[PDB]
């Protein structure tokens, strides 16, 4: 078949990324997936007078999957799969109370690849103790991982789609990648029955779909703010509450201290138990009700970049906030994992849960900004990675002054 | 040359080949290259033509008993396309394997060998000039991968690389590493068949046109390669030579800190900290430089550990890896990796100098993050670690500490130092214990000002400072509580700076007033720190920032 010419965009030349060193048992699984593609035709062998590079990993099931970072071909081609192809995202899918996510990224591997776009899909195996110059292939077909792989099957998943899409009018059904979302309304029983409808007619088609995600998008909201409940206050617990309170004014700007403030005018000990005044309970719940609201101002932008910060809390439990703009955001959430548990494998999860939000409510993923020594993540991520796509990230250096503050 | 197909090699986008001219030069170097371009023409590298080309490259003429030809490609590398870098760094001796015999093979003219992209040898152009420019000049161009051409290092690499495919099918139990214009082969095969084994690879070598030294020719162990000393059992670094000067200039610190980081790898025990504080903000390369009183006790306690020699041995993946770790003091760090309890397979050392204030736990972290690192790079695995810290230190550190963290196995060594949390604040406010409202402040201009406190047992301090700023007023105040308090203490404060340095619980810092904090918390037996918003009129301090 013809193949769809690739651009870059103008001025850009191709990925240069340099490859991690990594263990020997994921080299060899590596070896040995590539041996078996070159034997398919997916992949061929270049030569020194191609400069460009990818990193490649590996990831698992008892199988070893290979993954490949294109973040930074993504990047340098988005004309391409953005505005050219752009694939558009349906405002209708954060509402199904029920989204299952199927895997349909061995669709690409059929279709051939622009040859004059395949030197920029360079990637290197890389050797122990720098032995050997390791194994450089290109790919001669879409690959997962590539933005423009949907993109440019994207004409060919309408087609197989439109049939099941005429017996149910009301599933919705959305390509990020190499993943369909697809969100009913029905009972779960009737919803994976449906599922697995979707999973047969797609077989009957070519494009296989591993199987034997069931995310419930109606809870999916800014958490609100939790003041602490109490019986009894003390000037401790006072001081406590006036700096949250204090520190919420620059998100919720109708909040009111001073009474709380003058319960404490003297020096007193940190251990005396004050009992509140009455122009003073007056905020309490003047504030506990300005804060169980939403705020004001906060729409989405689509022509920014979505941020996520996340905070660690203790015993197993982290937070989260997305946003755009300083204090104004989009959505906030709780992730906690349920003894074989460790702090990297819980940070890797929630990283995976929050992009998946993020893409079912906008269609595009959020930069992390990670509480994690670099190298550390760069060592250890792979190893709990479960997706097909990589999120960016950087790391943060400085603490949050207060954990409790988005408790 | 060689009958190996040819890398099709292209111009860097929007852009033509060289066209610079050539300057005259002695008449004596005009004959001379024109005696090394009949000879290298007739040798089939370089063939003459020169009517419609119109690039040019220069080329002048050195000496060694005979000259040597030299082109100055700079302008045309400068044209040419990027290739696949080659091989960036370089193996460790302490990630081989040990063979049986190891051979040294150096192909001669190696780049001369290979040929050229046809479509591309025109503008590697040049001419040997005439007698006062009175006539035309003797137009060449090159048929093989000229020296120092931008290309020439990576296609080189390959082409060994393909021709190598052929031998070490027939042969797959001899290991060759290909580096530059060596080969180092190596097998557990006994002698006798070595020997011919080797012989065999010259002559398929030679078929392909790459000549190659015979056993009349061929090094022997020990090898010296980049800096190291390779034995048959045993490897180290190849001898130092620390100088004794005492006039010392910021260029020859630079080259001795190298020299005592080289040697570090199996040397163990080197310190470099207070020698490389002197080149802080060093830029002078001959401004000259006072060795400090604890500089020289360092570079006279590096010269005590390479008095004798030492070594490493190789690996051997049938035994298991191990990595041990000890402190050095002064947020200094050393480690050592092994097999066996007599040799270790490499060593160094790891040095924070990132973060003014730090502490021991996370200090180790990070040493361990570097060996991991470290380990997976030279052995394609990571090691088990011996580290003297016990598991209730870290487990209450990684369990309190902001950020996420990971260490794999572990075992306990009782081996001092030990590495200790070396005191702990409060989770929740004391009772029975005296509350000070400390605040400070002081004025830019001036660089004057003053820290004090206010508690509930009504007493009351101010102090006067001067050359200070509002951060070291702000932990000067903290430092008066700790200092006029009993053995339990609560202490309120208004600067998320000084709650910040404290909450990070610091064992060591670059100031010497946190250092006298540091002090006062580990004598301390209950410490309750806390924070309100300043100017808020929160009471207790509304009342202390009014005294300052
Ligand atoms: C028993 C061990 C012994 O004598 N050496 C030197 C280490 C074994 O290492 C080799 C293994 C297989 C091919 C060659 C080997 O040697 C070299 C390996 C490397 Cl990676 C670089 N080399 C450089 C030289 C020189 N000169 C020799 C070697």
């Amino acid at each position: 078949i013809e193949t769809v010419p690739v651009k870059l965009k103008p001025g850009m030349d191709g990925p240069k990324v340099k490859q991690w060193p990594l263990t020997e048992e994921k080299i060899k699984a590596l070896v040995e997936i590539c041996t078996e593609m070159e034997k398919e035709g997916k992949i061929s062998k270049i030569g020194p007078e191609n400069p460009y590079n990818t990193p490649v990993f590996a990831i698992k099931s008892t199988k070893w999957r290979k993954l490949v970072d294109f973040r930074e071909l993504n990047k340098r081609t988005q004309d391409f799969w953005e505005v050219q192809l752009g694939i558009p995202h349906p405002a209708g899918l954060k509402k199904k109370k029920s989204v299952t996510v199927l895997d349909v990224g061995d669709a690409y591997f059929s279709v051939p690849l622009d040859e004059d776009f395949r030197k920029y899909t360079a990637f290197t195996i890389p050797s122990i103790n720098n032995e050997t110059p390791g194994i450089r292939y290109q790919y001669n077909v879409l690959p997962q991982g590539w933005k423009g792989s949907p993109a440019i099957f994207q004409s060919s998943m309408t087609k197989i789609l439109e049939p099941f899409k005429k017996q149910n009018p009301d599933i919705v059904i959305y390509q990020y990648m190499d993943d369909l979302y697809v969100g009913s309304d029905l009972e779960i029983g009737q919803h994976r029955t449906k599922i697995e409808e979707l999973r047969q007619h797609l077989l009957r088609w070519g494009l296989t779909t591993p199987d034997k995600y069931e995310l419930h998008p109606d809870k999916w909201t800014v958490q609100p703010i939790v003041l602490p409940e109490k019986d009894s206050w003390t000037v401790n617990d006072i001081q406590k509450l006036v700096g949250k309170l204090n520190w919420a004014s620059q998100i919720y700007p109708g909040i009111k201290v001073r009474q709380l403030s003058k319960l404490l005018r003297g020096t007193k000990a940190l251990t005396e138990v004050i009992p509140l005044t009455e122009e003073a309970e007056l905020e309490l719940a003047e504030n506990r009700e300005i804060l169980k609201e939403p705020v004001h101002g906060v729409y989405y932008d689509p022509s920014k970049d979505l941020i996520a910060e996340i905070q660690k809390q203790g015993q197993g439990q982290w937070t989260y906030q997305i946003y755009q703009e300083p204090f104004k955001n989009l959505k906030t959430g709780k992730y906690a994992r349920m003894a074989h548990t460790n702090d990297v494998k819980q940070l890797t999860e929630a990283v995976q849960k929050i992009t998946t939000e993020s893409i079912v409510i906008w269609g595009k993923t959020p930069k992390f900004k990670l509480p994690i020594q670099k190298e550390t993540w760069e060592t250890w991520w792979t190893e709990y990675w479960q997706a097909t796509w990589i999120p960016e990230w950087e790391f943060v250096n400085t603490p949050p002054l207060v954990k409790l503050w988005y408790q | 040359i060689s009958p190996i197909e040819t890398v099709p090699v292209k111009l860097k986008p929007g852009m033509d080949g060289p066209k610079v001219k050539q300057w005259p030069l002695t008449e004596e170097k005009i004959k001379a290259l024109v005696e090394i371009c009949t000879e290298m023409e007739k040798e089939g590298k370089i063939s003459k033509i020169g009517p419609e080309n119109p690039y040019n490259t220069p080329v002048f003429a050195i000496k060694k008993t005979k000259w040597r030809k030299l082109v100055d490609f700079r302008e045309l590398n400068k044209r040419t396309q990027d290739f696949w870098e080659v091989q960036l760094g370089i193996p460790h001796p302490a990630g081989l394997k040990k063979k049986k015999s190891v051979t040294v093979l150096d192909v001669g003219d190696a780049y001369f060998s290979v040929p050229l992209d046809e479509d591309f040898r025109k503008y590697t152009a040049f001419t040997i000039p005439s007698i006062n420019n009175e006539t035309p000049g003797i137009r060449y161009q090159y048929n093989v991968l000229p020296q120092g051409w931008k290309g020439s290092p990576a296609i080189f690499q390959s082409s060994m690389t393909k021709i190598l495919e052929p031998f070490a099918a027939q042969n797959p139990d001899i290991v060759i590493y290909q580096y530059m214009d060596d080969l180092y082969v190596g097998s557990d095969l006994e002698i006798g068949q070595h020997r011919t084994k080797i012989e065999e690879l010259r002559q398929h070598l030679l078929r392909w046109g790459l000549t190659t030294p015979d056993k009349k020719h061929q090094k022997e162990p020990p090898f010296l390669w980049m800096g190291y000393e390779l034995h048959p059992d045993k490897w180290t670094v190849q001898p130092i030579v620390l100088p004794e000067k005492d006039s010392w200039t910021v260029n020859d610190i630079q080259k001795l800190v190298g020299k005592l980081n080289w040697a570090s790898q199996i040397y163990p025990g080197i310190k470099v900290r207070q020698l490389s504080k002197l080149l802080r903000g060093t830029k002078a390369l001959t401004e000259v430089i006072p060795l400090t009183e604890e500089a020289e006790l360092e570079l006279a306690e590096n010269r005590e550990i390479l008095k004798e020699p030492v070594h490493g041995v190789y690996y051997d993946p049938s035994k298991d890896l191990i990595a041990e770790i000890q402190k050095q003091g002064q947020g200094q760090w050393t480690y050592q990796i092994y097999q066996e309890p007599f040799k270790n397979l490499k060593t160094g050392k790891y040095a924070r100098m990132r973060g003014a204030h730090t502490n021991d736990v996370k200090q180790l972290t990070e040493a361990v993050q570097k060996i991991t690192t470290e380990s997976i790079v030279i052995w394609g695995k990571t090691p088990k670690f011996k580290l003297p810290i016990q598991k209730e230190t870290w487990e209450t550190w990684w369990t309190e500490y902001w950020q996420a963290t990971w260490i794999p196995e572990w075992e306990f060594v009782n081996t001092p130092p030990l590495v200790k949390l070396w005191y702990q604040l409060e989770k929740e406010p004391i009772v029975g214990a005296e509350t000070f409202y400390v605040d400070g402040a002081a004025n830019r201009e001036t660089k004057l000002g003053k820290a004090g406190y206010v508690t509930n047992k009504g007493r009351q301090k101010v102090v006067p400072l001067t050359n200070t700023t509002n951060q070291k007023t702000e932990l000067q105040a903290i430092y008066l509580a700790l200092q006029d308090s009993g053995l339990e203490v609560n202490i309120v404060t208004d600067s998320q700076y000084a709650l910040g340095i404290i909450q990070a619980q610091p064992d060591k810092s670059e100031s010497e007033l946190v250092n006298q904090i540091i002090e006062q918390l580990i004598k301390k037996e209950k410490v309750y720190l806390a924070w309100v918003p300043a100017h808020k009129g929160i009471g207790g301090n509304e009342q202390v920032d009014k005294l300052v």
